[PDB]
RNA sequence: UGGGAGAGGGUGGUGGAAUUCCCGGAGUAGCGGUGAAAUGCGCAGAUACCGGGAGGAACGCCGAUGGCGAAGGCAGCCACCUGGUCCACCCGUGACGCUGAGGCGCGAAAGCGUGGGGAGCAAACCGGAUUAGAUACCCGGGUAGUCCACGCCCUAAACGAUGCGCGCUAGGUCUCUGGGUCUCCUGGGGGCCGAAGCUAACGCGUUAAGCGCGCCGCCUGGGGAGUACGGCCGCAAGGC
């Protein structure tokens, strides 16, 4: 069991995801818009991204987390709402670290992406 | 809050004085643009070139997380 | 329509209970334009649930109606190429007018043989908590739920 | 002679971000994708998360309406080798100039030969959808190729659809880069609006499509046709 924390979440246009882990990196738990029960294109709502990141701290706080810090990682449009619900879910959110990877003009895309 | 400004002189060839040049970056990392350094057309190029050396020196970031 | 919006029509209140709200009960139920008719049965339904159950008819018939209000239902808005099932909020008015017209419209599904006896018993069970006019309501209400995730979509 | 600016070119090194694969940890019921789906991937442990390793390719912010080159074109960083060019001084040569039929070289992408390399992407091809059909558009895959070396090909909306040099014909403004005394003046580039004048109009206008001289290239109704025949070039595709 561990107090502190990270919150770790992966949204893109098509889903959101949300995953805790420990201090040392270790996931404890997840969740998503498939977990919450949706399919389709219902998984990227910001509704959907709501119950996810919930399902994630109801979980974590079953394992004693307690303080967590929030990576954030895609630009979807469920993506600020995932940070609401972590924030209003009984966790301690002492920080907020947008991560998202962005390359110096490595691979090239594919053809929908240029 | 043009950076230019908020320093005496200095040399934009010099690539160790890491002091100085950490203004010149975002809080994420990115170099600043000529709109917030103050910097003329042909300053520019000789503050961005040395910025680049240091990086590969290990005193200057490629790039920084975004805290909030 | 396009230019303004339009005007609420304020009725005149009942003979019987001063009441505004009664009178549009009223003419929901007035077809072909004969509201004499009408009337004699929603005041004849206020015989009847006074007999049937000792208190105020009108304490029966307003209670009745705020169980019927739908405070969420779904609008339809094909958004793309799929018809999405946007839930929204009802304005008072409109869960006036859903209430009213689902009230009398299960009051009409009902198997008893006069039209005075079922108005009553529809008014009856509604403030009780039943009859046809609930579970309208509730279904609405439950797909306004379900759909909780088209909130974004709201106009 | 002295100075400057720049992704000009070539060789060798080298830095980080990201994608992919692989190894380990931890973790569980889905992930992915779309207009919505399905194919696909996942309890044989995927996704998402942390650590490690491998490999190729392209260099984010700076970055610009910017710079450089004869054009094609050129962008992380370093060093070496190397071209063009501008300014100032007004020192040297004494018309040594301009253009240029042939010739010669260079020439994006795709394409070809021999040998490397191969992460991502992706003709062909396979599958899932859509559809009346869908040999497409969208989705899951995917081989050439895209990358390197050397040698071929020599095409294009290779465009400013504007050949090069030179003299003369108001200015206003934005910008890059030099030199003065630096208010500003004076050069050389990059745009915009415009005197005169041009033009069928659109528009051009000291970066002329204005007014003039020199030289080269080219046009002469549409199609047939950039086809045929011949010739020259090419491994072929094919080019002139
Ligand atoms: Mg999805
Ligand atoms: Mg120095
Ligand atoms: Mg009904
Ligand atoms: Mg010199
Ligand atoms: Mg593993
Ligand atoms: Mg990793
Ligand atoms: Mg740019
Ligand atoms: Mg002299
Ligand atoms: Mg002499
Ligand atoms: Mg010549
Ligand atoms: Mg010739
Ligand atoms: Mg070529
Ligand atoms: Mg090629
Ligand atoms: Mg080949
Ligand atoms: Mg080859
Ligand atoms: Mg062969
Ligand atoms: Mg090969
Ligand atoms: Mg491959
Ligand atoms: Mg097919
Ligand atoms: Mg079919
Ligand atoms: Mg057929
Ligand atoms: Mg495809
Ligand atoms: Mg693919
Ligand atoms: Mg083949
Ligand atoms: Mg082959
Ligand atoms: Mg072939
Ligand atoms: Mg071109
Ligand atoms: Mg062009
Ligand atoms: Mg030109
Ligand atoms: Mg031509
Ligand atoms: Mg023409
Ligand atoms: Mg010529
Ligand atoms: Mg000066
Ligand atoms: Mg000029
Ligand atoms: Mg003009
Ligand atoms: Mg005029
Ligand atoms: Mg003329
Ligand atoms: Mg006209
Ligand atoms: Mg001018
Ligand atoms: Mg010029
Ligand atoms: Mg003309
Ligand atoms: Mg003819
Ligand atoms: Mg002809
Ligand atoms: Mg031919
Ligand atoms: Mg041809
Ligand atoms: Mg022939
Ligand atoms: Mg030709």
């Amino acid at each position: 069991q561990v107090a502190s924390g990270r919150a770790y979440i992966h949204a893109s246009y098509n889903n959101t995801i949300v995953t805790i882990t420990d201090p040392d990196g270790n996931p404890i738990t997840w969740s998503s818009g498939g977990v919450i029960g949706y399919k389709g294109s219902r998984k990227g709502t910001p509704y959907a991204a709501q119950l996810a990141a919930l399902d994630a701290a109801k979980k974590a706080m079953a394992y004693g987390m307690q303080s967590v810090d929030v990576i954030v990682r895609g630009t979807g449009a469920g993506r600020e709402q995932a940070i609401r619900a972590l924030q209003a879910s009984g966790l301690q959110v002492k920080s907020i670290v947008d991560d998202t990877p962005v390359p110096h003009n490595g691979c090239r895309p594919k053809k929908k992406f240029r | 809050a043009k950076v230019k400004a908020t320093l005496g002189e200095f040399d934009l060839r010099d690539y160790r004085n890491v002091e100085v040049l950490k203004r010149f970056l975002s809080e994420t990392g990115k170099i600043l643009p000529r709109r917030r350094t103050g910097l003329s057309a042909k300053e520019q190029r000789i503050l961005a070139k040395t910025i680049k050396r240091a990086r590969i020196l290990g005193l200057l970031p490629f790039t920084e997380k975004l805290v909030r | 329509a396009r230019r303004r919006r339009a005007e609420v029509r304020q009725l005149q209140p009942d003979l019987v209970y001063g009441d505004v709200l009664v009178t549009a009960f009223i003419n929901k139920i007035m077809r072909d334009g004969k509201k004499n008719l009408a009337a004699r049965i929603f005041y004849d339904a206020c015989k009847i649930i006074q007999e049937k159950t000792g208190q105020e008819p009108l304490k029966v018939f307003k209670q009745a109606v705020e169980n019927v209000k739908p405070r969420m239902e779904v609008r339809s808005r094909r958004v793309g190429g799929a018809n999405y099932q946007v839930p929204m909020e009802v304005s008072p008015r409109r869960q006036q007018s859903l209430a009213l017209r689902w009230l009398v419209q299960a009051a009409n599904q009902r198997p008893e043989r006069r039209a005075a006896v079922r108005i009553a018993h529809e008014l009856m069970d509604a403030a009780e908590g039943k009859g046809g006019a609930v579970k309208k309501k509730e279904d609405v209400e439950r797909m306004a739920e379900a759909n909780r995730a088209y909130a974004h979509y709201r106009w």
